[PDB]
Order: C-alpha cells, then structure tokens, then sequence
C-alpha cells in the first residue's frame, strides 16, 4: 500500500486518537448487524438477537479490540501487509472458511466506524487514506486463499 | 428486500438531511471520486476540483433522486424508471461503483449526523441504497 | 429488477424441466459440493457421498422451491418468505453460497437442456436466480 | 494452481477437443449479454444492441478468439499464473479499469460455454477442476490492481 507522505501524516494522527477499548468491537458489533450472516462465525459470543444486544455483547467488545491491534498492525508494515497477516490469511482461510468478500465488507464498516466517532475531521482526503490501508488489509487477510 | 421497520428507519434518518440534501450529495461524490478514483472515469466532461459547482449541483440531483425514491419505497422500478435508462442502458455504469458511492453516502452520514447513524439505521440505509443501486443497474422495460 | 421478456423466457426455460426437476437440482448440488467444497459445511448432518438419496431428495426440494419461485415472479418476497427465514435467519447462510449453486443450476441446464439455453434465456436465468437469491438472504418478515 | 495427475489429464483432454473458433466468442458474447454494463468496455465494436448482434459481431469472436488463448496460455503456466498475466493485469487494471469482480464473471461464462458444448461429458469432476483454473486465471488477471 502506498500513501503519500501527507496521507502518511493524517493517517498516524487519526490513529493516535483512536478509542481503542470502543472502536474495533463496534465495527464487529456492526459487521454482525449490517451482513448478518456474518454471526454464523460468532455462535460461541452467546446473544446477538438485536442490535442492543450485539453492540453490548462483551465477546463481541474483546474480539473487536483484537481485530483493531491488527488493522493497527497493518498500518505500521504497509510495504510487507502479505508477510505480516501470512498466519492470519491461513486461520481465516483454512480454519474459519471465512469468504474473502467479508473483508472488504469489515475495512468499509471500520471506515463508518472512523467517520461516525471524528465527525467533520474524517475529511475526504483522510478517508481516501485510509481506504487504501483497509484494502490492503482485506487483500492481506485473502492472499492465502491462492 | 426491504422489511417495514426499514422503510421507517429510512424514512427517518433521510428526512433529517432536507435543506442539506445537496451538500451531503456533494460530499459523498467527493468523497467517491477521491477513495476511488476510477469513479472519475464516468465523469470525463466534469470539472472536478475542490468546491466544483457542478459536483455541487450534481450532488444535489443524486440526493433528490434519493429522496424520491424514500417517497416511493414499494414502487422503486416504476418511479426510478428514467435513472434505470440513464444508468443501465445510457451509461452502462458498472455495479462495483454504486457499492462504492453508497459506501461514500453511508461514511457522510456517520460523519454529520452521528445522532441519527445507529447499527439498526446503518443496517436499513445500507439495504435501501442496494435495492436502489440494483433498480438503476437493471434493464427492466 | 426482471423485464417482462425476463419473465416469458425463465416461465418457458424452467417449465422444459418439468419431471426433471430433482434431476437438474440433484446435479446442481453435486457440482457445488465438488466445485466449492466450503459449501459442505452447510450440511454435516447429510450423506454427500455419489447418489446419495439424500442428496437426491434435497436435490428436489430446491429445484421444486424454484418452480414455486417461478409461479410467484412478481410476489416472491411474499411466496418464499418461509425459505427467508430459513436461510437468512435460522442457517445464516453467506450469500456468496446463493451465486454459487446459481452458476452450477446455469451450468447444469447448459449441459442438458442447450437447445434452451441461449444467450437471451442465460441472461434472464441468471437475474431470476439472482433475485430469489436476494429475497433467500434478506431479513424483511 | 495445483490440480491432481487425474484433474490434469481430464482438463487438458476436453481442452484439446475444444472449438478454437466459437468457444472464445460465446464466452465473451455471453458476458456481454448476461452482464449488459459489460458492453461499455467494447463501444469499438459497433452494434451490440441484441444479442443476435452481439453473438454475431466479428470483433466479438475474434476478440473472444483472443481471450480463449490467455485461458489456454493459463492452462500451460498453471504454477506461474501471476507472472504469465503481469502484463495482462496492468492492461485491465491500469488502461481498461476493469473491475476486478468482472474476472470471475467471465470464468463462470466460459465455464456455462464448455458445458454447453461438451453436454454430459462436461461431468462434475471436470467442472471442478475446471472452476480451480478459471478461479487461477481471474486471481492472476486481479493482482496488479494490489
Ligand atoms: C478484514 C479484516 C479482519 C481482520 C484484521 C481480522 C483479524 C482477526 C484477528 C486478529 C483474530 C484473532 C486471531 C487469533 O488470535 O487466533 C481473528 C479471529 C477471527 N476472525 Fe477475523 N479478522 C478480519 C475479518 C474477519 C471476518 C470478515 C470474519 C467473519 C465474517 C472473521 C472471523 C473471525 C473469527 C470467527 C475468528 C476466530 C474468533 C474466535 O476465537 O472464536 N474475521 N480475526
Ligand atoms: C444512489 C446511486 C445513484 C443515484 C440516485 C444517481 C442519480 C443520478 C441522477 C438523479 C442523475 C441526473 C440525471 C439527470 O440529469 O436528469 C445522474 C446522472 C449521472 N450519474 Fe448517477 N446516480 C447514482 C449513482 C451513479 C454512479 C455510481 C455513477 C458512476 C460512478 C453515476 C454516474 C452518473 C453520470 C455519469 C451521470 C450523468 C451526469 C451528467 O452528465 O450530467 N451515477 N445520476
Ligand atoms: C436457489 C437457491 C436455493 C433454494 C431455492 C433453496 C431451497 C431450499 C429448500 C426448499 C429447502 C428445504 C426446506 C425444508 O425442508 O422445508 C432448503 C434447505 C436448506 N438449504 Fe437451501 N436453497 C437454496 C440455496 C441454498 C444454499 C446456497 C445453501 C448453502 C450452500 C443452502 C443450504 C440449505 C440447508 C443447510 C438446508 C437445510 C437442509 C436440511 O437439513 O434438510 N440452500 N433449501
Ligand atoms: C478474466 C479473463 C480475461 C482474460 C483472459 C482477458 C484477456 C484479454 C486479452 C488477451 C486481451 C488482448 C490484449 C492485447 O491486445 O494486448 C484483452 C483485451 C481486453 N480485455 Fe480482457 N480479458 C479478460 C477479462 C476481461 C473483462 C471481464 C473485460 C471487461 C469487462 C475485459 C475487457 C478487455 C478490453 C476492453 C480489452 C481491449 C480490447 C480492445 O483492443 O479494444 N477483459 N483481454
Ligand atoms: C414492493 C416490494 O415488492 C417486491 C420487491 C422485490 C425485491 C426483490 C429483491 N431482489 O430485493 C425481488 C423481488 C421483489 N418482488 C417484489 N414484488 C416489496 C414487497 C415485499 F413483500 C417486501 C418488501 C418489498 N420491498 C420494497 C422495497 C424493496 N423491497
Ligand atoms: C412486481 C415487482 O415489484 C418490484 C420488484 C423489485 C425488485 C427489486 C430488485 N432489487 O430486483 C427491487 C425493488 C422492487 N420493487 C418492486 N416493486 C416488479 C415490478 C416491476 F415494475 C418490474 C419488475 C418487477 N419484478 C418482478 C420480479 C422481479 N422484478
């Protein structure tokens, strides 16, 4: 992935700022509501039968905040992210049979997620950005599928 | 297939943008022609530079499309007509990229009105603008 | 979205099945499971081994939800919402599963019905099997 | 791609019996039908208002003649797919902005088109070894768009 030393900036910034205790479990809690068949790979987090009880499930709070520290991960090895995610392209390939679309779908909800908790200060260029980190990390997180 | 409680939810959060239905128009095709400039390709004849008028009065037209097609949710293929011959067989505009302007559309309303952007709002607004992307991208007369 | 010309030819190219029906669905299920073996991991409980009757009942409960599909074309939301339920709400099935068992259905009828399959019917095949496919995956009861 | 000894002798033995003249120029036909928005990518070749115009065009089958010997050129570097379509990829991704999504349509096509010709001789085993190549093929024409 390739950003400009600008992008690079306002990328690392943003970040810095980054609830992290809040951010990564509502980007999965929304993953779950918004692509509901996603919960068939989360039976063992117990009720996600609405909204309220997705967005307050603790597992689905503690998971995405595992799932933040490796988007964060990608952000810090841009220039290697198929090296970097190699063992976690394999989990979520051959272990989980997870379809690589759903990877797409989480980096654009994280997205939602960034705009949603910066308001105005998710500028466009800052989204243009960071788009191009989570869709490195969703072709990271694909690569071993071939 | 949109459900009752989505129609409503729709409803809501899209009758909270009225005066501002242009700007957020606006913003998300700025923010689509920045994240993924291969959108800019359909757009050869537009001066799209920061603050562009004509990206302004476009968005203003996307937006009021958009709230027509929330003023007639159960009739989309009769009332969205004219978009579907425009975009299906004028344009030929590809379906990857009505993904891409409603992912836009979804990050401007998480961005200005938070308040109204909840998962359960989230969840009907992203199945709203898929029903009204496949309604523009099929050849139905 | 379907055209009326959509309509006649699924109408005519589904109706040339016939008694066929569990055949062409029992073949379609047998190439997905060999095809895309993830699809497997949907049914467990199922003996998927060659000719197996389950398979082939299964094979004809699918193909018979179709004909179904197709004498409610322009009400299927209503008419498959029991199947809704079953495969959004209770099974949770990723809809990347519905394009699949759709593309080996087209491959199955291009194999034994070609006479049938045209370009025109391919392409109208492929919007019904897309649209039952949406209405499968949707959560609107 | 890796195909058994038994895939690879099915896969090359149908191959060998294909119609080099129409197989391409169905498959590409076909796509321009069943995905009409297709069609934008190929103004060049005059009418392709119905498909009896489309499945008609001469640009259509020698185009598709083209196409049907990059699948071939697939089918003699399955090890090396990506380098074999390096520059094939930068031609889609970086001339043609071809979505990549648009790749695994195509395959699918071709995959409608072999089963139309061959009848119950294109048998599930064929198909499924078939489905790994074609899925090769669209994963190294995708790989320059990363
Ligand atoms: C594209 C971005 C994604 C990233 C960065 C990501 C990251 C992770 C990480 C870091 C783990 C923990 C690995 C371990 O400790 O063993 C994990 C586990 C997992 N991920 Fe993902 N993931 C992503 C997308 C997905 C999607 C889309 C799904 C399903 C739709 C998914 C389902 C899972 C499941 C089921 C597990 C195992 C959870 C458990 O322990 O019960 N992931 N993921
Ligand atoms: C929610 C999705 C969309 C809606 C509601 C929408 C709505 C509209 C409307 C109302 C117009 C103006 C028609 C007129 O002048 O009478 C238009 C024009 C157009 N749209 Fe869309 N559109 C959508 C998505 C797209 C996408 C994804 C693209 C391509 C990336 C696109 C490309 C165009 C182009 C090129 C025009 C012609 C602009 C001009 O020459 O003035 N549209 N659209
Ligand atoms: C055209 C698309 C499809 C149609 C029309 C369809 C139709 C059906 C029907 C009619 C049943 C029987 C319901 C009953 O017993 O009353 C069923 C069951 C089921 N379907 Fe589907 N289905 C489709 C696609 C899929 C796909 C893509 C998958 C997963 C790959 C799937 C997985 C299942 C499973 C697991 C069951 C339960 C089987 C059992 O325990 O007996 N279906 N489907
Ligand atoms: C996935 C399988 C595909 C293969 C193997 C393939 C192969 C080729 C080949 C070999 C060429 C000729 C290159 C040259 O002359 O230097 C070509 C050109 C082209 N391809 Fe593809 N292609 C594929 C998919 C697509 C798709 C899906 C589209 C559009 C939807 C597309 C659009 C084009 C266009 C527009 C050209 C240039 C044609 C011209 O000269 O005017 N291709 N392709
Ligand atoms: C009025 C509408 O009718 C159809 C909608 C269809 C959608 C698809 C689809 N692919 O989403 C396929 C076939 C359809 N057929 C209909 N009659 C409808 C009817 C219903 F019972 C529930 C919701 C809706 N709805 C309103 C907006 C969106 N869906
Ligand atoms: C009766 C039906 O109603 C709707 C169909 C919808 C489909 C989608 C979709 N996403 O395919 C989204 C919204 C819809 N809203 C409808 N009112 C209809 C109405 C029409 F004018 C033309 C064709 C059809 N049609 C019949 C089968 C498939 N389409």
């Amino acid at each position: 992935v390739h950003l400009t030393p600008e992008e690079k900036s306002a990328v690392t910034a943003l970040w810095g700022k980054v609830n992290v205790d809040e951010v990564g479990g509502e980007a999965l809690g929304r993953l779950l509501v918004v692509y509901p068949w996603t919960q068939r790979f989360f039976e063992s987090f117990g009720d996600l039968s609405t909204p309220d009880a997705v967005m307050g499930n603790p597992k689905v709070k503690a998971h995405g905040k595992k799932v933040l520290g490796a988007f964060s991960d990608g952000l810090a090895h841009l220039d290697n992210l198929k090296g970097t995610f190699a063992t976690l392209s394999e989990l979520h390939c051959d272990k989980l049979h997870v379809d690589p679309e759903n990877f797409r779908l989480l980096g654009n909800v994280l997205v939602c997620v960034l705009a949603h908790h910066f308001g105005k200060e998710f500028t466009p260029p800052v989204q243009a950005a960071y788009q191009k980190v989570v869709a490195g990390v969703a072709n990271a997180l694909a690569h071993k599928y071939h | 297939v949109l459900s009752p409680a989505d129609k409503t939810n729709v409803k809501a959060a899209w009758g909270k943008v009225g005066a501002h239905a242009g700007e957020y128009g606006a913003e998300a095709l700025e923010r689509m022609f920045l994240s993924f400039p291969t959108t800019k390709t359909y757009f050869p004849h537009f001066d799209l530079s920061h603050g562009s008028a004509q990206v302004k009065g476009h968005g203003k037209k996307v937006a009021d499309a958009l709230t027509n097609a929330v003023a007639h949710v159960d009739d989309m293929p009769n009332a969205l007509s004219a978009l579907s011959d425009l975009h299906a067989h004028k344009l030929r505009v590809d379906p990857v990229n009505f993904k891409l302007l409603s992912h836009c559309l979804l990050v401007t309303l998480a961005a200005h009105l938070p308040a109204e952007f909840t998962p359960a709002v989230h969840a009907s607004l992203d199945k709203f603008l898929a029903s009204v992307s496949t309604v523009l991208t099929s050849k139905y007369r």
